[PDB]
C-alpha cells in the first residue's frame, strides 16, 4: 500500500514534535520542547490524532535506539546502529561562561568548606567538570555535619542547575524500592543518610560502566553510567570507607548558616535566584582533568578509618611496624 | 473536519476531558472531582453520553498537573498543563480576622495556651491554607491520649478534605503504593507503639524534597512537585531521630486532656467540628509573615528528645572539647572522691586536667570509667571517644618530672 515509510515522522517534525520506536524499551518515543518521554502506541495514536485528525494503523516513524549521551549530537550511528539522545541540556546548561562566582554563593561555598580553598577548589574542579564534559567521575563528596549548614542548600541551588539531571534526597528508603529511576539519566545523584550501612552499594555504582534500571512499567535495562553522587549526612557514617580509599572526598561543616554575620533572611533564597550567576561561573572554569578524581584525607575522612577498622588489625600493625609508640 | 469535537461536545454538557500523555491515561473532569480512566472506561462514559462509540477519541493531548497557585489550564514552554488541584468549598471562603471562640480554646489547650509555639502554628498553617505550597517544617504533636490532637486532625481535615491525608501508618508505608502524598498539602501520621528502625524517617526528606516517586496501583510510577506538609502525632514514644541542630521539626508536647477542663461539654466534641468553616475563614484572614513559616523551635520537649537520641560518648567528647568540667559534675564525677579511687591532691590534678584540656591516661579512665560505671580502656575510650569526634591528639608531656601519656584536647 504504502508511499513512505516515514511520512508521519516527518509531519510531525513540520509541527516540532519528534517521534520514533525505540527497540531497546519496544516503547514509542516522543520529544517536544526539549521533554522526552516514552509511550506505548494506543498512547501514541491518540496523540497523533490530536494532532493530524488520523488514526493510521501504521506508525510510519523511524526505529532508533534511545541514548543518554550527553556529549553526543542529537543522533548518531555506531556500529551500523541509529541512536537518538536522551540527554537534553537544560536553560543554566546552556549559559554564557564568567570567571567571576556570585558572592554570596561564593559565601556559601566558603561557609561549608570551612574557608578551605585546596577542598574547596576541588569540589568547583569536580562540579565543573561534570557541569562542563558531563561525564562520571569517580569520586563523589560526603558533606556530613550539623544541619544548616547549607548541605541541603547546595543540593536545592544544583538542583536548579541541573534540574531534571539531578535526584534529590534519596533515601536507603528508595534504594529498597524495587525500581530506581534517581538512576536514569542522571548526572547528579544525591543521598541523604538519615540513620542514626546499605549504601555501600554505591561504592559500586561510582566507578561501574554500567548501570541496571529496572522502571515500573519498563523493561529491565542496561544503560551507561554518568552518575557523580553527592552525599548529605548528619554525623552518621553512611559508607564503610576503607583505609586506603580512592572514592570518597569527605568534608565536615559545622558552620551553621544563621551563626554567621553575612546571613540574613533574603540570603537563603538570594543563593538561589543565583543558581544562573553559579552556572554562569561554573562555564568558565579552565578544567584541570588531573584533580577532578583526585581525593584528600580530610581530618574527618581519618576519624572515620581509625574508628571503622578494626583494633585487632591495629593491634597486628603494630606488632608488625614493632611500633612500641602505638 | 474536527480533532477535539469530542472534547467540546462533552464541555457542553460540563465534561472536560483529555489524554494524560504523562499517565497515559485519559483524564475526566465533573463538579470538581478528578477521574483518570483507561481508554475503553473512556468510550464507555462517552457511549452513554453521545450515544454513539467512536474508534477515536477527539481529544485534547494535555499534562495534568497538582499546581494550586497556577490556573485551570496554563502551557509552561510548549507544552499544554491542565489542574489537578480543585479548591475545597472551605478553601474558596471570606476572610475573617476573629477565630470561633470554642475553636480557639482547643489551639490553646493544645499549645498550653504558649502564644508564641501556638501563633507559630497558626502561621504555618495560613501559609499552607492561603499560599498552598511545601513549608520545610513539620509539627509533631506529642502527650496522651484526648489532648484533641486527632480532633485538630479532624477539623483540619474537613477544611482540606482531599488535599489531607489523615492517620498514616507505618503499615501505609510499608506499602509499596504511597497514594496519601499524591495531591496532598498536608499528610498527618500516627504513631502507635512502645518504640523504647523508626521508619518514618524517610519523612524527613519528603519535608524538603523538591518531588516525590509517586508509586499507584495500576498506574505508572511518575514522578510530581511536592506540596506536602507533614503532621505527627505521638503517644509518647518519639517517631524520628531528631538531631541536636535540627531545622525541620517543632515538637508539641500536651497532657491537657480535654475532658479534665472547665469547658469541655460533651457537644464540644462537635461543636468544635461545625466550626471547620470558622476557623478557615480566620485562616484566610490571616497576614502571613513568609519569615516565621519555616521556622523552628527548641520546646521543651525537643530537647529532651535531643539529649536522650544523642550518644552519651558524644556528650562526653563535647564535654572534653568545650573543657566543661561542670558538665561532668553535673554527671556525677564527683562520686570519684567519694569511693576513694583518688585522693584530694589526685582530684585537683583531675579537675585542672579537663579544663586545661590536657589529660593523662591514667586521669581518663578514671574519668570515662566514672562517667559511664565500668573500666574502660584508653584504647576503647581512643577508637570510641577521641577519635571519631576528634577531641584531639594522644601523646607525651612531662608532668612533675615523669613523662605522661595524655591526650592534649584540640
Ligand atoms: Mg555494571
Amino acid at each position: 500500500e504504502e508511499k513512505d515509510p516515514l511520512w508521519l515522522y516527518k509531519v510531525l517534525l513540520t509541527k516540532g514534535i519528534e517521534v520514533w520506536f525505540d527497540i531497546k524499551l519496544e516503547k514509542y518515543g516522543i520529544k517536544r520542547n526539549n521533554r522526552v518521554d516514552y509511550i506505548a502506541k494506543s498512547s501514541l495514536q491518540q496523540i497523533v490524532f490530536e494532532i493530524i485528525g488520523k488514526t493510521p494503523k501504521n506508525i510510519a516513524v523511524p526505529t532508533y535506539i534511545g541514548a543518554y549521551e550527553p556529549s553526543k549530537p542529537e543522533k548518531w550511528e555506531e556500529e551500523g546502529i541509529k541512536y537518538i539522545n536522551l540527554f537534553k541540556p537544560t536553560p543554566l546548561m546552556k549559559v554564557k561562561p564568567v570567571k567571576e562566582m556570585p558572592e554570596i554563593v561564593k559565601n556559601l561555598l566558603l561557609n561549608l568548606f570551612d574557608y578551605d580553598a585546596k577542598s574547596m577548589g576541588l569540589f568547583i574542579n569536580w562540579l565543573a567538570f561534570i557541569y562542563q564534559y558531563k561525564e562520571r567521575t569517580g569520586v563523589a563528596w560526603i558533606f556530613m555535619g550539623k544541619q544548616g549548614t547549607g548541605k541541603g542548600l547546595l543540593v536545592d541551588l544544583l538542583k536548579k542547575i541541573f534540574e531534571e539531571h539531578m535526584s534529590s534526597n534519596i533515601t536507603d528508603a528508595n534504594l529498597d524500592s524495587q525500581f530506581n529511576p534517581y538512576l536514569y539519566n542522571k548526572l547528579i545523584v544525591h543521598l541523604n543518610e538519615v540513620s542514626a550501612l546499605v549504601k555501600n552499594r554505591l561504592k559500586t555504582w561510582i566507578t561501574d560502566e554500567t548501570l541496571y534500571i529496572n522502571r515500573k512499567n519498563m523493561k529491565e535495562v542496561e544503560i551507561k553510567n554518568f552518575c557523580n553522587f553527592i552525599i548529605n549526612s548528619n554525623e552518621t557514617i553512611p559508607v564503610d570507607i576503607e583505609d586506603s580509599d580512592r572514592r570518597f572526598n569527605v568534608i565536615e561543616c559545622n558552620n551553621v548558616l544563621k551563626e554567621q554575620e553575612w546571613w540574613t533572611t533574603e540570603s537563603y533564597q538570594e543563593i538561589l535566584n543565583n543558581a544562573e550567576g553559579f552556572a554562569k561561573y561554573l562555564a568558565g572554569i579552565k578544567v584541570d582533568r588531573s584533580k577532578v578524581n583526585e581525593v584528600v584525607m580530610s581530618e574527618k575522612k581519618k576519624a572515620i578509618v581509625e574508628t571503622t577498622e578494626s583494633v585487632l588489625k591495629q593491634i597486628a600493625k603494630a606488632l608488625t611496624d614493632r611500633d612500641i609508640e602505638w | 473536519k474536527d480533532p477535539l469535537w469530542l472534547y467540546k461536545v462533552l464541555l457542553t454538557k460540563g465534561i472536560e476531558v483529555w489524554f494524560d500523555i504523562k499517565l497515559e491515561k485519559y483524564g475526566i473532569k465533573r463538579n470538581n472531582r478528578v477521574d483518570y480512566i483507561a481508554k475503553s472506561s473512556l468510550q464507555q462514559i462517552v457511549f452513554e453520553i453521545i450515544g454513539k462509540t467512536p474508534k477515536n477519541i477527539a481529544v485534547p493531548t494535555y499534562i495534568g498537573a497538582y499546581e494550586p497557585s497556577k490556573p485551570e489550564k496554563w502551557e509552561e514552554e510548549g507544552i499544554k498543563y491542565i489542574n489537578l488541584f480543585k479548591p475545597t468549598p472551605l478553601m474558596k471562603v471570606k476572610p475573617v480576622k476573629e477565630m470561633p471562640e470554642i475553636v480557639k480554646n482547643l489551639l490553646l489547650n493544645l499549645f498550653d495556651y504558649d502564644a508564641k509555639s501556638m501563633g507559630l502554628f497558626i502561621n504555618w498553617l495560613a501559609f499552607i491554607y492561603q499560599y498552598k505550597e511545601r513549608t520545610g517544617v513539620a509539627w509533631i504533636f506529642m502527650g496522651k491520649q484526648g489532648t484533641g490532637k486527632g480532633l485538630l486532625v479532624d477539623l483540619l481535615k474537613k477544611i482540606f478534605e482531599e488535599h489531607m491525608s489523615s492517620n498514616i501508618t507505618d503499615a501505609n508505608l510499608d506499602s509499596q503504593f504511597n497514594p496519601y502524598l499524591y495531591n496532598k498539602l498536608i499528610v498527618h501520621l500516627n504513631e502507635v507503639s512502645a518504640d523504647n528502625m523508626l521508619v518514618k524517617n524517610r519523612l524527613k526528606t519528603w519535608i524538603t524534597d523538591e518531588t516525590l516517586y509517586i508509586n499507584r496501583k495500576n498506574m505508572k510510577e511518575v514522578e510530581i512537585k511536592n506540596f506536602c506538609n507533614f503532621i505527627i502525632n505521638s503517644n509518647e514514644t518519639i517517631p524520628v531521630d531528631i538531631e541536636d541542630s535540627d531545622r525541620r521539626f517543632n515538637v508539641i508536647e500536651c497532657n491537657n486532656v480535654l475532658k479534665e477542663q472547665e469547658w469541655w461539654t460533651t457537644e464540644s466534641y462537635q461543636e468544635i467540628l461545625n466550626n471547620a468553616e470558622g476557623f478557615a475563614k480566620y485562616l484566610a484572614g490571616i497576614k502571613v509573615d513568609r519569615s516565621k513559616v519555616n521556622e523552628v523551635v527548641m520546646s521543651e520537649k525537643k530537647k529532651a528528645i535531643v539529649e536522650t537520641t544523642e550518644s552519651v560518648l558524644k556528650q562526653i567528647a563535647k564535654a572534653l572539647t568545650d573543657r566543661d568540667i561542670e558538665w561532668f559534675l553535673d554527671n556525677g564525677l564527683e562520686g570519684v572522691v567519694e569511693k576513694n579511687i583518688v585522693n584530694d591532691f589526685q582530684w585537683e590534678e583531675l579537675q585542672e586536667a579537663i579544663t586545661t584540656g590536657v589529660i593523662p591516661n591514667k586521669y581518663l579512665m578514671i574519668i570515662v570509667e566514672q562517667i559511664l560505671g565500668d573500666s574502660k580502656t584508653i584504647t576503647w575510650i581512643k577508637r570510641n571517644i577521641i577519635t571519631p569526634y576528634q577531641v584531639g591528639e594522644t601523646t607525651v608531656v612531662k608532668m612533675a618530672g615523669k613523662p605522661i601519656r595524655a591526650i592534649v584536647v584540640g
